[PDB]
RNA sequence: ACUGCAGGGGAGACUGGAAUUCCUGGUGUAGCGGUGGAAUGCGCAGAUAUCAGGAGGAACACCGGUGGCGAAGGCGGGUCUCUGGGCAGUAACUGACGCUGAGGAGCGAAAGCGUGGGGAGCGAACAGGAUUAGAUACCCUGGUAGUCCACGCCGUAAACGGUGGGUACUAGGUGUGGGUUUCCUUCCUUGGGAUCCGUGCCGUAGCUAACGCAUUAAGUACCCCGCCUGGGGAGUACGGCC
RNA sequence: UACUAAAAACACAGGUCCGUGCGAAGUCGCAAGACGAUGUAUACGGACUGACGCCUGCCCGGUGCUGGAAGGUUAAGAGG
């Protein structure tokens, strides 16, 4: 799961790295790439709207199926995993049976070689997608929809799953991975089981070096800059900013969602 | 303002107080009047008199909304149990069958440690 | 090659004389596995001994499949991610 | 595990006179079969020590016949050595 | 032990009408002493009515 | 070796009910909780109580015992998969291949440690109340780690039968458990008699300072290992290993 | 610190807290639009601390933040 470096120099001393066992075929497919490029952290205007961004690998998009409406009824194979470099889970890529190449998220317990179905009549197990309808309640499901049709947005990232908690009359609530409480359309489409490589987290990155290759940038403290850079700034030891914590544009923690942003109505509970 | 015939009556009868409600069998309470309700603090709630006199304050509650007979549901290691009883039987108000619905853990939820008073 | 004895209970929406073709595919699953069915006994409506999902009626069923552990665990699968089965319980007949 | 007819067939692989079960061959035969299939189990379940404590005694009365059979004739020792395996 | 003197007797879970006894009137498994059995029948029969009450053949808690 | 027998022996996976708590809504108003007595505390902004639904973790009443299993520690909600050991019977097979075991190795309650998850209830630390001259406690109200899971670490207990392992022998009486065996075989009795493996109590000889042990010896003998030479200092210092 | 200060200053891997359920929060912009991210809570942003080891005590009176709404006070509007 997790390698762990031999201390041999103090930039390897704590660090570890995947073992990448899940992986075959350690090219991507040529017919489902898509060029990329950095922005630094900056928007049409040319400038920095997100701080701490830049430098970094670099990297090609590869084609993630986030729908999967049309090939209801066809069954595909899982052709390999590879590794990608946009996203935290691996990818699976699957043969159809109609001749075609798709990517899909893999899911935990799916190696290469297993048969993936799709639509209402699909059996419930891991890669299987299905409307929400169709999955009973309690099931561990990832890669869901907001919307009929919309694309799949929640629960996508390495580890990430969502407990379906039951269907009421025309909607389903769903115990997601913040642990907030929500409700969708039962007509949303969802993928069976957890997504894998979920020991991905416990990976310690040694060095600064190493981080600069992922593409973070340093970040300089406000207590540290001056008054005229952040509200923090100033003194003449070192202090803990003269006020209550603030942004750099100046606003105080605390909720900054919406406080009556339409989807309210469909937010069963907050998260803790 | 009601007219509800029939109904249940609850005594929750404990170490420390005793409380005597009375529902409908749909469960909704009608009265609740208890040993504190009553005069009386500290404790003497757990006194059978207080009991009793609860269950009068209760059955006089009782046949103002409207109450003429009620099932006893009971429960709780108190004393007050019976006092209770015979004074809704004898203040206006038949008890039918008596029952006991004390709630038994299948070896559930860990008991407080032991007092070393 | 073991053995088996499977009850299943069924919602009571469903009616008592479509039961039957219902379950023949959970027992044709068996008989591809290489499993042969005793007997598949009915014992219709009947009323529990508590309520379950929320229903106080329900279907019983007794399957006596004789098959291997694996095809008998797919089938106890199937028989879970069937919606309209409310409870299933499977004994060895020997030891 | 080891069944009537799956003891029997290493019975008459590597028995002596077409009934013995007691010779130290058969013996450290069976003795084995049982150790190869007890790691082979234990390889999953990691924490069965009830068991493993078994395959370990198991594993000590073997050693015992073949110090004993070694001790004994050093050609039949040789023989079921390369026949089973040493090492 | 009335299974020990009538021999060749199948003790099921699914047999409710003979689970009935050796139950008290609130679902209460009665002592082995009160029924009389032996110790191998006892356990089966306590074994057959939890397996009756798991498949809801008999009720957990009577009131 | 073959045929039977009993079992909370162990590991993994799925699953059930009771109960507590919490959430939502209905009924509903002024108390609830707590003690030897109280107060801190909770509610009046709708509490306790009652009903219905849902969420969640822990532990599995009845069976259940003086019982069973396991080398020890320990072990019961149910089902399935894998697996260990023991006992009984035939004597089917080998033919002293046995006993103990310095070091060494493995297992090993609870508490504690590392990493991730989980947290209903309980609950060190901590806080408030109460008792008291004082109360860093006993009592009450709360409440963190922990108790739970996964993989590791730690290897310590009054880890006790305060009794090392193996064998042979040394009256009986009375319960229980697993078998087998003829007879009394219907005296239905699943009783009595015979044998094997255990588990309790009482009791003969013998031993003991006494208490007590007494076929499950602390009796009579043999083989192997471990341990003691008055009490503190001290199972502590130094050194060494982990 | 281009041109008197190279350091104990900054960064850092690691840690905790807070926000964000998704054209998210945040930022640029009057707006459209953009970055965040062709990412989706094991993710992204902000704050402080700063490998590793052992730990991180008491105080919620003040001021912030989060939540509640019984009562007091309180704008335009209505009323006249
Ligand atoms: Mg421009
Ligand atoms: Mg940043
Ligand atoms: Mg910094
Ligand atoms: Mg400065
Ligand atoms: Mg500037
Ligand atoms: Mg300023
Ligand atoms: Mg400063
Ligand atoms: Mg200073
Ligand atoms: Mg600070
Ligand atoms: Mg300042
Ligand atoms: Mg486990
Ligand atoms: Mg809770
Ligand atoms: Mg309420
Ligand atoms: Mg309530
Ligand atoms: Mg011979
Ligand atoms: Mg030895
Ligand atoms: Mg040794
Ligand atoms: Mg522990
Ligand atoms: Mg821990
Ligand atoms: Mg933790
Ligand atoms: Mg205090
Ligand atoms: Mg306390
Ligand atoms: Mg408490
Ligand atoms: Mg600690
Ligand atoms: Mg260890
Ligand atoms: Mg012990
Ligand atoms: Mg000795
Ligand atoms: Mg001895
Ligand atoms: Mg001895
Ligand atoms: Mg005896
Ligand atoms: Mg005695
Ligand atoms: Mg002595
Ligand atoms: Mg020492
Ligand atoms: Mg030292
Ligand atoms: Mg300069
Ligand atoms: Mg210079
Ligand atoms: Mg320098
Ligand atoms: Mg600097
Ligand atoms: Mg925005
Ligand atoms: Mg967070
Ligand atoms: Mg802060
Ligand atoms: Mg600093
Ligand atoms: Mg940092
Ligand atoms: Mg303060
Ligand atoms: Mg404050
Ligand atoms: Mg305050
Ligand atoms: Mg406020
Ligand atoms: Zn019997």
């Amino acid at each position: 799961a997790i390698r762990k470096y031999k201390p041999t120099t103090p930039g390897r001393r704590g660090a570890s790295v995947s073992d990448f066992a899940e992986i075959t075929r350690s090219t991507p497919e040529k017919s489902l790439v898509r060029p990329l490029h950095g922005r630094g952290g900056r928007n049409a205007h040319g400038r920095i709207t997100t701080r701490h961004k830049g430098g970094g690998h670099k990297r090609a998009y590869r084609m993630i199926d986030f729908r999967r409406n049309d090939k209801d009824g066809v069954n595909a194979k899982v052709a390999h995993i590879e590794y990608d470099p946009n996203r935290t889970a691996r990818i699976a890529l699957l043969h159809y049976l109609d001749g075609e190449k798709r990517y899909i998220i893999a899911p935990n317990g799916l190696s290469q070689g297993d048969v993936v179905e799709s639509g209402a009549n699909a059996d419930i197990k891991p890669g299987n997608n299905l409307p929400l309808r169709n999955i009973p309640a309690g099931t561990l499901i990832h890669a869901v929809e907001l919307r009929p049709g919309g694309g799949a947005k929640l629960a996508r990232s390495a580890g990430s799953s969502i407990q379906l908690l039951g269907k009421e009359a025309s909607y389903a609530s769903l115990r997601m991975p913040s642990g907030e409480i929500r409700r969708v359309d039962v007509r949303c489409r969802a993928t069976v089981g957890e997504v894998g490589n979920a020991e991905q987290a416990n990976i310690n990155w040694g060095k600064a070096g190493r981080m600069r290759w992922k593409g973070k940038r340093p970040s300089v403290r406000g207590v540290v800059m001056n008054p005229v850079d952040h509200p923090h700034g100033g003194g003449e030891g070192k202090t803990s900013g003269g006020r209550h914590p603030v942004s750099p544009w100046g606003k105080p923690e605390g909720r900054t969602r919406n406080a009556n942003k339409s989807s309210n109505k469909f937010i069963v509970r907050r998260r803790r | 303002k009601k007219n509800v015939p029939h109904g249940a009556a609850h005594i929750k009868s404990t170490f420390n107080n005793t409380i005597v409600t009375i529902t409908d069998p749909q469960g909704n309470v009608i009265a609740w009047a208890s040993s504190g309700h009553v005069g009386f603090k500290g404790s003497r709630k757990s006194t059978p008199f207080a009991a009793q006199l609860a269950a009068e304050n209760a059955a006089r509650k009782a046949q103002d909304h409207g109450v003429r007979k009620v099932d006893v549901f009971v429960k709780g290691p108190g004393s007050g149990r019976e006092t209770a009883i015979r004074s809704l039987q004898a203040a206006g108000l038949e008890v039918g069958a008596i029952s006991d619905v004390t709630p038994q853990p299948h070896n559930g939820v860990r008991p407080p440690k032991r007092r070393r008073v | 090659m073991r053995p088996y004895e499977i009850m299943v209970i069924l919602d009571p929406t469903l009616d008592e004389r479509t039961v039957a073709p219902s379950l023949e595919t959970f027992l044709n699953v068996v008989r591809k596995d290489g499993g042969k069915v005793e007997k598949v006994d009915i014992w219709g409506k009947r009323r529990l001994a508590y309520e379950i999902a929320k229903h106080a009626e329900g279907i019983y069923v007794v399957i006596d499949v004789k098959a291997a552990p694996a095809t008998v665990s797919e089938l106890d699968r199937q028989l879970s991610l069937n919606e309209s089965v409310l409870r299933t319980k499977v004994m060895r007949t020997d030891k | 595990a080891l069944t009537a007819e799956q003891k029997k067939e290493i019975l008459r692989s590597y028995g002596l006179h077409e009934t013995d079960t007691g010779s130290p061959e058969a013996q450290i035969a069976l003795l084995t079969k049982r150790i190869a299939d007890l790691t082979e189990h234990l390889k999953v379940h990691k924490h069965d020590h009830h068991s493993r404590r078994g395959l370990l005694l198991l594993v000590g009365r073997r050693r015992r016949l073949i110090k004993y059979i070694s001790q004994i004739d050093v050609e039949r020792y040789r023989s079921l050595i390369e026949r089973l395996g040493l090492r | 032990c009335v299974f020990c003197a009538k021999k060749d007797q199948a003790i099921d879970y699914k047999d409710t009408a003979l689970l009935r006894t050796y139950i008290s009137e609130r679902g209460k498994i009665r002592a082995r002493r009160v029924t009389g059995n032996c110790v191998q029948h006892q356990r089966d029969i306590a074994l057959a009515v939890k397996n009756a009450r798991e498949v809801a053949l008999l009720p957990f808690t009577s009131s």
